[PDB]
Order: C-alpha cells, then structure tokens, then sequence
C-alpha cells in the first residue's frame, strides 16, 4: 500500500550566533569653552 | 587636581520637572546640528560618512574666505581715501 521512509538526518541552517552583543555607552558631554573672541579674530 | 564637577540631571520623581515648556537652544544643540548637517551633506555626496576629511566644508570655507579676504581689501582700500 504505502511507500517505506528511511530516517537520514537533517540539514543543518545556519545557526545564530546567539551571544552578548555589548556597545560601548556614549561620551560625556564636554563643556566647550565659549571661544573667548580675542583668540578667535586672529585667525 | 581641581575635583571639577560634570554635567548631571537625575531623574525627578516630583510634579515640576514635568514643566519646563520653554524651547531654548544651546551650544551643544547648535554644534550637534552642525555636525549632523554635514554628515548627511557629506552623506548624498561623498558617499561616505565616516567624516574622516569632509570636503564640502573646505569648499564652502575657501569661498567664505574668499568673502573675508574682500571684506579686509575694503576695509583697507576705505582708509587709504
């Protein structure tokens, strides 16, 4: 009546890295010196 | 050193901070649209956006100071007369 299988194993996908992806956190917002005019009219 | 002190804000926790409703803009907010608007016009252009050597901003500085060196040229040849 029905046809026979045979068990081969499966194909492998290409698995996730599944791991901890870390980012460095952003800077610290430095304070910038209003220029102070007089060393900025020289150039 | 001198033991400075950064730039904090905590978090509220207190019906006030929720007030502020005043748009003012700083340095650091002009600065950063600055750099954002020339790392998109570097972005359509260049076509690349490590912003390494921008090189819109070295044109459009070389035209300024040709504007400068013209300013200083009239102001020079006004005090001659």
């Amino acid at each position: 009546s029905r046809l026979i299988f045979e068990h081969q194993r499966r194909l492998t996908p290409p698995t996730t890295r599944k791991g901890t992806i870390t980012i460095e956190p952003p800077p610290q917002l430095p304070r910038v010196v209003p220029p102070s005019l007089l060393r900025r009219v020289l150039p | 050193d001198r033991r400075s002190f950064s730039s904090r804000t905590p978090v509220n926790e207190n019906p006030d901070g929720v007030q502020y409703r005043r748009g003012f803009v700083t340095r650091h907010q002009v600065s950063g649209w600055r750099f954002v608007m020339r790392r998109i016009a570097s972005g359509v252009a260049l076509h690349d956006t490590r912003m390494l050597v921008d090189p819109l901003r070295t044109q459009s500085r070389a035209v300024l100071t040709g504007a400068l060196i013209l300013v200083t040229g009239l102001v020079g040849c006004f005090i001659f007369s």
